[PDB]
RNA sequence: GUGGGAGAGGGUGGUGGAAUUCCCGGAGUAGCGGUGAAAUGCGCAGAUACCGGGAGGAACGCCGAUGGCGAAGGCAGCCACCUGGUCCACCCGUGACGCUGAGGCGCGAAAGCGUGGGGAGCAAACCGGAUUAGAUACCCGGGUAGUCCACGCCCUAAACGAUGCGCGCUAGGUCUCUGGGUCUCCUGGGGGCCGAAGCUAACGCGUUAAGCGCGCCGCCUGGGGAGUACGGCCGCAAGGC
């Protein structure tokens, strides 16, 4: 799945500053990572519906955080979106 | 015409009948009896007295074959499931051991509407 | 009557290969003993059941047995 | 690469040529699938609780290994294809949960 | 975020034993089965019972609980892989990013439909035997669809806690599942049972509220007619809204 190596790689890649863990940028990055993992898991296993509900909820949370970012600072929002390739 | 001198005795008891099969130490049967082998015909076959008479008749046929030492296997439940073993004990056959090997599944098959 | 854990050492509940101690938790038949007679906690019993099944599939513990004296 | 425990029960009646052959085949299977062998315990002749493949006994082997995950099932299949191997149970390693501590 | 944890949560592949049925063989006679009694039925072409071997399908005994998981439907052999939800401790990061939610979209027991597989046991319809004033039923013997699998439909239910979601507040006691702790105990988070205040027409509810409040959604307005008619939409149909 997602081990501490990949997780820390992504976090240190998307941190606003050294030591930051829960920035909106980092949250959306980790969200999108798990999103892609699950959606690739749902390319196969079309009959796994409960995991699909989990994916729905993850999409919802990511969309809420992106809406908040766009409301607060649009430029950092554009940077995040272009960096992750969404929307 | 066998002179077996020792063997097993299986008691299959149900709520409709009780039957006894006397067999040899490697599984092949020698004699047998049941509530229908003796006079009884209908539900009378399921009474404990019919089970006693069936066990005694099978034991005497085993005497004719020359049986002395007997190991007992029991499968099923019904009236006279125990009376068969009591008569088999007091039949003149030295009972080696009594074993209940009633086959019970691990929930594989669906029973009839009667059994649910 | 004595419960199994009361008379036993500091043993591994996750070792499916130790038949000597896993045999203590089976009944006269191959049935797994209830918590009344094993003296185990819910978590302990839940682990013991799976280890017993593992040992069964490896032919170490009996799937079922025959009752005597009946 | 995760840590696994491979239990192998095979025919007991083998002599030394056959037994060494089957064991080296298991070794080649472990090599071919990237299984680093951490330790080995060979119990051998043991009295089974129920007959397996018409035989009341069996020969036992236990390998603690570290190997990639997505190859474990294919490795188990290749280990099962052998005729003399009657039982194959690969188990993910775990910590020794104790009781009556 | 970090670090731990429990679990029939879901998907995929593998795999184990018990039992039923069937087939091969051995040994073995005269019935078995079934019921309140019986009969149909099966048995001399050798049954039932016993032993050994083989085949196939379906379901997982003990563990098992008054237990656990899930949003609900619902989910129990074992193993591996893929994956969801959730809980606790640390007080680390963001800094109101929240709650609800008409429509939409997805899920949705069983039965039912379509195409193709599969088929042991069970079993609507059906074929017989009984019972009875009659038996179109209950009881017995057979037995097809179906039950099982793949894919696509169907969208119902006593889909029940007959109790929408979220948050705050308001005695405790007892049993329990799962974490943490300086571990007669305390502190979270789930499952029950009594019971303060209070509520209720009463039964009863009572920190798992049916109490005290706030937000938002759904629904109700006498019974029959009737979940019918017409209209629309959805559906291959059954039919559903
Ligand atoms: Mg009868
Ligand atoms: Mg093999
Ligand atoms: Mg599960
Ligand atoms: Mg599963
Ligand atoms: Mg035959
Ligand atoms: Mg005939
Ligand atoms: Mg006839
Ligand atoms: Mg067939
Ligand atoms: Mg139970
Ligand atoms: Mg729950
Ligand atoms: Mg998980
Ligand atoms: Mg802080
Ligand atoms: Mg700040
Ligand atoms: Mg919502
Ligand atoms: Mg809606
Ligand atoms: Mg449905
Ligand atoms: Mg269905
Ligand atoms: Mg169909
Ligand atoms: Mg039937
Ligand atoms: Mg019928
Ligand atoms: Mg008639
Ligand atoms: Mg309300
Ligand atoms: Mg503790
Ligand atoms: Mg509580
Ligand atoms: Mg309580
Ligand atoms: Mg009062
Ligand atoms: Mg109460
Ligand atoms: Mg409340
Ligand atoms: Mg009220
Ligand atoms: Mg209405
Ligand atoms: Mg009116
Ligand atoms: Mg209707
Ligand atoms: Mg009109
Ligand atoms: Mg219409
Ligand atoms: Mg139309
Ligand atoms: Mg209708």
């Amino acid at each position: 799945p997602i081990t501490k190596e990949e997780k820390q790689k992504v976090i240190q890649e998307f941190a606003r500053f050294p030591g930051d863990t829960g920035s909106t940028e980092v949250q959306v990055a980790l969200l999108t990572l798990r999103i892609n993992r699950l959606s690739e898991h749902l390319k196969v296993h079309k009959k796994d519906h409960h995991s699909h509900r989990g994916l729905l909820m993850m999409v919802g949370q990511r969309r809420r955080l992106l809406r908040y970012l766009q409301r607060e600072d649009p430029e950092r929002y554009r940077a995040l979106i272009e960096k992750l390739g969404i929307r | 015409k066998r002179q077996v001198a020792s063997g097993r005795a299986y008691i299959h008891a149900s709520y409709n009948n009780t039957i006894v099969t006397i067999t040899d130490p490697d599984g092949n049967p020698i004699t047998w009896s049941s509530g229908g082998v003796i006079g009884y015909k209908g539900s009378r076959k399921g009474t404990p007295y019919a089970a006693q008479l069936a066990a005694l008749d099978a034991a005497k046929k085993a005497m004719a074959y020359g049986m002395q030492s007997v190991d007992v296997i029991v499968r099923g439940t019904g009236a006279g499931r125990e009376q068969a073993i009591r008569a088999l004990q007091a039949s003149g056959l030295q009972v080696k051991s009594i074993v209940d090997d009633t086959p019970v599944p691990h929930n594989g098959c669906r029973p009839k509407k009667k059994f649910r | 009557k004595a419960k199994v854990k009361a008379t036993l050492g500091e043993f591994d509940l996750r070792d499916y290969r130790n038949v000597e101690v896993l045999k203590r938790f089976l009944s006269e038949t191959g049935k797994i003993l209830p918590r009344r007679r094993t003296g185990l906690s819910a978590k302990e019993q839940r682990i013991l059941a799976k280890t017993i099944k593992r040992a069964r599939i490896l032919g170490l513990l009996p799937f079922t047995e025959k009752l005597v004296r009946k | 690469m995760r840590r696994y425990e491979v239990n192998i029960v095979l025919n007991p009646n083998l002599d030394q040529s056959q037994l060494a052959l089957e064991k080296e085949i298991i070794q080649r299977a472990l090599e071919n699938y990237g299984a680093r062998v951490e330790k080995v315990e060979e119990l051998g002749l043991r009295r089974l609780a129920y007959p397996i493949a018409k035989d009341p006994q069996g020969y036992f082997l236990w390998y603690q290994v570290e190997m990639p995950e997505d190859r474990v099932n294919d490795l188990a299949r290749e280990l099962r294809i052998r005729d003399n191997v009657r039982r194959v149970m690969v188990v993910k390693s775990q910590e020794p949960f104790l009781a009556n501590a």
